[PDB]
């Protein structure tokens, strides 16, 4: 009956479609993700940091540690022999 | 999702035109309504006279 008009009716559509959740998420998830690898803090020392930096990485990864802790109990319990038996 | 907004760049700017003037062209025709009333005046005028 007349030139009706859905040609500009994006203004209010923009909300209810599945983009529009997703691009919301998004535009959210974008800014505070760091750049470049940033603030990774990879210099740290608490008299206990430096075995883990340069043991309990995803670097090394290596049980040894372990090894030597299992050789600190050599240290601790034959010394409890010295102590006991 | 930036292809899908971008295809609706410039449709504003040319559908602002295009309501106007498609509206124009429907509408700016009473004159030829108005016309075809004369028109089939003088069509009833040959006709009987060509029945005297």
């Amino acid at each position: 009956v007349s030139t009706l008009i859905p040609p500009k009716v994006v203004s209010s559509k923009n909300i209810g479609s599945a983009p529009n959740a997703k691009r919301i998420a998004n535009v959210v998830h974008f800014y505070k993700s760091l750049p470049q690898g940033p603030a990774p803090a990879i210099k740290a020392n608490t008299r206990l940091a430096r075995y883990k930096a340069k043991y309990f990485d995803g670097d090394n990864a290596s049980g040894k540690p372990l090894w030597h802790f299992a050789l600190g109990i050599i240290a601790f319990g034959y010394s409890m022999e010295y102590y006991f038996h | 999702r930036i292809d899908s907004v971008s295809q609706l760049q410039n449709v504003a700017e040319t559908t602002k035109v295009l309501f106007d003037v498609s509206k124009e062209t429907v509408e700016l025709e009473s004159e030829a309504f108005e016309l075809k009333q004369k028109v089939e005046l003088a069509h009833e005028a040959k006709a009987v006279l060509d029945s005297w």
